[PDB]
Formats: structure tokens, sequence, C-alpha cells
């Protein structure tokens, strides 16, 4: 799972 | 109109790795070098995973820039009658396609086309130096793609199932029902969908026949042996003929495993080599279990100097939500910046007890996740994230562990967005936003990954009636009764919640982020206190409410469809805060100093703790409960309630959307370096931050096999061409 900028 | 092109002036930044490279021992460098190569190779698969024409476009472009660089090709283009500005649009498109590994945007899942006339571009192409050395292939590529390169027909405008949109995870004739029937087949067979695709063929009667194809080097041919091999055969499921096969991306995965095995030689320990071993098995046999096994070792390997990962990981871009997009990355740990994050892990066990659910809904163990700050050498795929929580297999997550990464050089790359580019904020918020945004970012990233994704337990039942919780004595705080819902064997977070799964989970994670940033220990660990901490808290919230308005550009009203999962989540959190009322947040439409429609978001800081906190706590509780018990009817009703975009007052979100669209700003493109072997010594190559430099960075990406890779993508593409 990702946290985008 | 501006939605379907990239503007000539679009930002470009260069990721900075030099000092992180300098830290590496001669061996670590060769390990990283062979790992980057594997990553970059597999990254090309993302193309077949984007659009039907994407492979062709990449081959067309790479052939152009092999023969002529952007400055040499310019000379030709301008002799052909293009204006410098038209040529620039071409570069930007080329850069965008390279950047996305396709012609649809990674953030927003929308098609983009060249911003210059078609007949013009054709001139730049057919008359190019590349067209002279190989007229056959160049004219054959432009014939198979260029039409689709420019086509904006409404059904081509966004990714998706059915006739609404474009997807390569499925044959063109597939719909939502097909995907659901497939999902059910894969579950009963205990087979993961991460690495598969669904192709559907129909007879003259019109009877559907399904091929579930797994990714692997080995065809369905006479294999070695495996948990996969026993599954290659025909089945019948609920009246539908099913065939399970493999060989997808075979010649690409072959290059990958070649490089992983080279990397194995330079491995720093036994955990690294054991995971690579299992990785090779996974990509060779198409075995996802072999990936899980490899991930287990990789979790065991703690505080390496060079961190990495590869595989089919994130399910974001699968319309249905179960299928992963290939990605890989290679990074250098930063010890300094990793200090804070270890303080965070030390106190995490403590902080979990602040979350609004019982210990019965929290994982039984709480192993230590090993949070670290990395400097990305290579990130291959649709795009680069800020932070990551891996792996994505939940059984491992709660029985074994997981890792958290903050990529400090991706953060550093966006401190950007100058004051005039800050939309919908009053002058005074602009000042705070500009000051505290960066620091506010480090915090949200940490809490998000560690406490957001790393919290919560799922209630499971295996082949027997055995539960991983205590059935009789566990009380659901909402129902005041026993637990009536849980996951069975074969069931996953993604299979059950499907379409909303990736976003719903992201909403939960960012909510704990907002919730726990209020705690003073969390903030002091990042080094803030007093009249600093309260400013970063504020901006974190101001940032969230603002992003929930900007989120509107990613909604498609006609289809009632969200195109980006992080943006949908942020809109939901915005709505939960609005619904709380009491003056916490207001959206006031206004007029811009430029005369056009504008708006202002206002956040009242004195009410964050008195109003906001209670609202989020209530929300979080409902989220976890429905996730743990895996209650889909409830889970969907809750989430699609808040995710509904309407014109209801005072907000009028549909109308607002138009102002958002008008004021939108296009996301910057990032350039990555190349590692070259001189022989024993390896070196790092850097590029200008512009469309041209990003093109060159790809031009020099594959010096050995570039022409072969192209033809490989080309043939992989025409083989399956009958499906779209």
């Amino acid at each position: 799972v990702v946290y985008p900028w | 109109d501006t939605q379907y092109i990239l503007p000539n002036d679009i930002g470009v930044s260069s990721l900075d790795c030099r000092e992180a490279f300098r830290l590496l021992s001669p061996t670590e460098r060769l390990y990283a070098y062979h790992l980057s190569r594997a990553a970059w190779y597999g990254g090309l698969a993302v193309l077949l995973q984007t659009s039907p024409e994407a492979p062709y476009i990449y081959a067309l472009l790479s052939r152009l820039f092999r023969a002529q660089d952007p400055d040499q090709l310019r000379q030709h283009a301008l002799a052909e009658g293009l204006t410098e500005e038209e040529y620039q649009a071409f570069l930007v498109y080329a850069a965008g396609v390279y950047s996305n590994m396709g012609n649809y945007k990674s953030f927003g899942d929308t098609k983009f086309v060249p911003n210059l006339p078609k007949e013009k571009l054709e001139r730049v192409i057919l008359g190019s130096e590349a067209a002279q050395q190989h007229p056959e292939e160049v004219r054959g590529l432009w014939q198979t793609c260029g039409e689709l390169m420019f086509s904006l027909e409404p059904r081509l405008r966004h990714l998706g199932l059915g006739k609404e949109g474009i997807t390569t995870y499925f044959s063109g004739n597939c719909t939502m029902e097909d995907a659901k029937l497939a999902q059910d087949f894969l579950d009963s067979q205990n087979l993961s969908a991460y690495n598969t695709r669904l192709f559907k063929e129909v007879d003259g009667e019109g009877k559907p026949y399904y091929e579930v194809r797994l990714a692997s080097v080995l065809g369905s041919e006479p294999s070695l042996d495996s948990e996969v091999t026993s599954k290659l055969k025909s089945y019948e499921f609920r009246g539908s003929p099913f065939q399970v096969t493999r060989g997808d991306y075979a010649p690409i995965l072959q290059k990958v495993v070649e490089q992983l095995e080279k990397a194995k030689a330079y491995a720093a320990n036994s955990h690294q080599g054991q995971m690579l071993a299992q990785y090779i098995e996974s990509f060779t046999q198409g075995s996802i279990e072999a990936h899980k096994r490899g991930s287990r070792f990789w979790i065991q390997d703690k505080g390496p100097i060079v961190e990495s990962y590869i595989g089919f990981i994130e399910s974001y871009r699968d319309p249905f939500g179960s299928r992963g997009e290939f990605e890989g990355f290679v990074a250098v740990v930063n010890k300094a910046m990793s200090a804070k994050f270890e303080r965070l892990v030390a106190s995490a066990e403590q902080l979990l007890k602040e979350l609004p659910w019982p210990p019965t809904f929290e994982k039984d163990k709480f192993l230590t996740p090993d949070f670290t700050s990395l400097d990305v050498l290579t990130f291959a795929g649709s795009g680069i994230p800020a932070g990551i929580n891996i792996p994505n297999y939940d059984d491992l997550r709660q029985t074994e562990g997981f890792k958290n990464v903050s990529l400090g050089n991706v953060l550093a790359v966006a401190y950007a967005t100058q004051r005039e580019k800050l939309t919908f904020l009053e002058e005074d918020d602009k000042d705070l936003y500009i000051l505290w945004k960066g620091p506010s970012f480090d915090v949200q990233v940490g809490l998000h990954a560690l406490l957001g994704h790393g919290s919560g337990k799922l209630f499971v039942q295996d082949e027997k009636g055995a539960f991983n919780f205590d059935q009789e004595t566990v009380i659901n705080p909402e129902t005041g009764e026993q637990i009536q819902s849980w996951y069975r064997s074969g069931e996953t977070w993604d299979s059950k919640f499907s379409t909303i799964a990736s976003s719903y989970e992201e909403c939960r994670a960012e909510s704990v982020g907002l919730y726990l940033c209020l705690h003073p220990q969390v903030l002091e660990i990042f080094g803030f206190e007093g009249a600093d901490a309260e400013d970063v808290i504020y901006v974190n919230w101001l940032n969230m409410v603002r992003a929930g308005l900007l989120a509107l550009e990613f909604y498609t009203p006609e289809a009632f469809n969200w195109r980006q999962a992080h943006m949908q989540a942020r809109f939901v959190i915005l709505r939960v805060l609005l619904e709380a009322g009491e003056g916490l947040v207001t959206i006031t439409p206004t007029t811009g100093s430029d005369g056009r429609p504008d708006a202002r978001v206002r956040l009242d800081r004195s009410k964050i703790r008195s109003v906001g906190k209670p609202a989020l706590e209530r929300f979080l509780r409902r989220l976890q409960v429905l996730k743990s018990t895996g209650d889909v009817a409830g889970g969907r009703a809750l989430y699609e309630g808040y995710a509904t975009v309407t014109d209801a007052p005072p907000e009028c979100f549909l109308t607002l959307r138009d102002t958002v669209l008008l004021r939108k700003e296009s996301r910057k493109l990032i350039v990555q370096p190349n590692t070259r072997l001189e022989g024993s010594d390896v070196q790092l190559l850097e590029y200008e931050a512009s469309a041209a430099g990003l093109i060159r960075s790809f031009s020099e990406r594959f010096p050995e096999d570039g022409p072969e890779l192209e033809e490989i993508l080309t043939q992989l593409a025409t083989a399956d061409a009958r499906f779209w």
C-alpha cells in the first residue's frame, strides 16, 4: 500500500 | 480540453542520489546494479498492463530517440515545419509516456495525447533518421499505433471495465460480472489474482470461455513441478468453462530472473539470497506462494544497507481491484533520517492503545515493523510514491511482520508549489502552509504507514471451524452481540471489498494519521513542540480539507466513478468533517483576482480537537469494525454514502468540481538516474530535469538489449492483439 506525494 | 494533454510547461524534477550512492561498498553497488536492472526490465511489463497500443508507442519512441536525440530530432522536426512549441509538446508527451509506462496517467487513470497536429507528428516520424535505417519497422509501428495515439473517443478516455473504458487486465469484451465470476473461481481454487489477467472468448452460440493467465517465464509446457503446475488445466465453474495458463510476459520476466540471479551472488546475507531464490521461483513458475515465501525472508532481513522489492504488488489500477501492477525499487537506507522513525516504532505499541477500538480488534502480537528512511536509486513502474507499507499479503502482516519505508528523496523533490500556485487558501493560511507543509508531510507519512496500515486485525476461519480470535467471548462494540461476519479460506481484503477495497483502506490509514498527530509524543519524536507542533497539526488538517476539494477532479460524474483511490479517501474524510458541522470547515465559492470562479476553504483550529477529533473517532471505529469482520454490505453502505458527490447545499460539489477543474495544476514528472558497469566499478549517470533529459534517461536505460526489448514488447503485443 502506497502514500502518494 | 486541458484534461487530455500534458502542458508544455509541466514541471520536471530530478531525484537526487549521489551521497547515498557514495556510501555503498563495491559489493553493495553490484547488488544494487543488478537489482535496478531487474526492476527496470519488469517495469516494461507495466506497458502491456496499461493500454493495447502502449507497447507500440514505447517502441516507436525508443527507436526514434536511439537514432536521434531530442536536439538532433529537433533539427528535423523544424525543417518539417513544426514550430518550436509544437516540437516541445512532442517531447512532453514522449516524457509523459516514458514516465507513466503508458499513455494513461498513473494518478487519475486518464488518457493523454500529443498536443500537436497529427499530420505534423507523422512528418517528424516517417521522415526521421530512424525511418531511414529501418523503414519497415518504423512505418509498421506508426500504422498500428498513431491513430490510437491521438484518439480521444469517450470510451478510450479512462481506464475501466465494460464499454465505459480501457483495461488490459481483461480482454475488451469483459464486464464487471465477468471479473466477479473470475474472482470467485480464483478463491475456490485458493489461487491469488495478483499476477493474473482475464481473457474471454465466445463461440458462435455466444457462450463465454475464460482464460485465466498467470505471469511467468515458463509456458504451460512440461514444467519442473510446483503448486502452480498442478493447477494448469480446464475446469468448469458455475456453468462456465475455465482454463488456467501461464507464460504472460515470459520473455520479459526471463531478463528479470537473469538479473536477480546475478544479484544473488552479491547478496549481503542469507535472508537476501533466500528471498531472491524464492523471487526467481515466483517469476519462473508463476507461483504467488513462492512470492509470499520470499517476502517472509525479506521481512526477516532488518536494517539492510540496500533495501529493495519487486513483484506484482499494488492493486490500485485493476478496475476490479484484485490484480497487481508490476513494480520494483532499489534504495539506500539513510541512518540519520531513520533515527526518528525508530523512536516512532519504540512508542508505537503505546500509541495503538489510543485508537478507538478494543484490543480484540487489534493484532494479537504487534511485532516490530522496522521503519526506515530510504533514498531511492530506482523506482520502476507507473509512478513513485512517498511512503510504502509492505508486503500486501495480510496473513504475513499479522502472523509475521512488515516493513515501512519513507523515501526521503521523493519528499525532498516536492517542497514545490510556489505561493501563487496555492489554490483556495486565504493569504494567511498560505503562509503557514508554506512554512509547515514539509514537516507536516514527514509526520503524515510516518503515522500513515506504521499506525494506519499496520494496525488492525482480521477475523479468519481456516479449513476447520478454527478462528484466529475467540468466537464465543468476542463482543462487537457496535452490535453488542457476538461476531457474525469473518473471512473464510481463500478470501482476501481485495476479493471481498473489490472496487472500494484499496480506497477504503487508504481512508482508514489517513484518518489515524490525522487522529494521532494530535498526540504530543508523536510530534516531539519528529522534533516539534509548543507553537511549532500546533502549526504542523493545523496545516496537516488544512492540507487534508484542501486535498478533499482538489479530489473532485478525479471523479467522473457521468459514470459516478472515482479514478484515484487516495483522492476519493480524502474527499470522504472531508465530508465526515463537514457533516460534523459546528463551524469546523466551510467552503465558500468566490471570485478570483483574475475574474474567474474561485473558492475558499476555511478551517477553524480551535475546533479541531473539540469538533474534529470526536468526528474522526466515531468514523474510525465504524471503519475497523466492518473491516475486521469483513462486512461488505455495511462497509459499502458506509463508504459509498460518504463518497457520493452531489450538488446538495451548502457545498454543491458538482458545481465546485468545475472550479477545481479550471484551477487544476498538472503533476510534475520525475527523472531517475542510471547505473553503468565499467567492469568492476559501477557508476551513476544523471540527467537534466526537463522532458528532454527524461527522454535521454530512457534512451540510455537499456544499452545492451534495447532493440531486442522493443521487438519483444512488440510481439508480446501483437500476439494478444485479437482481444482489444
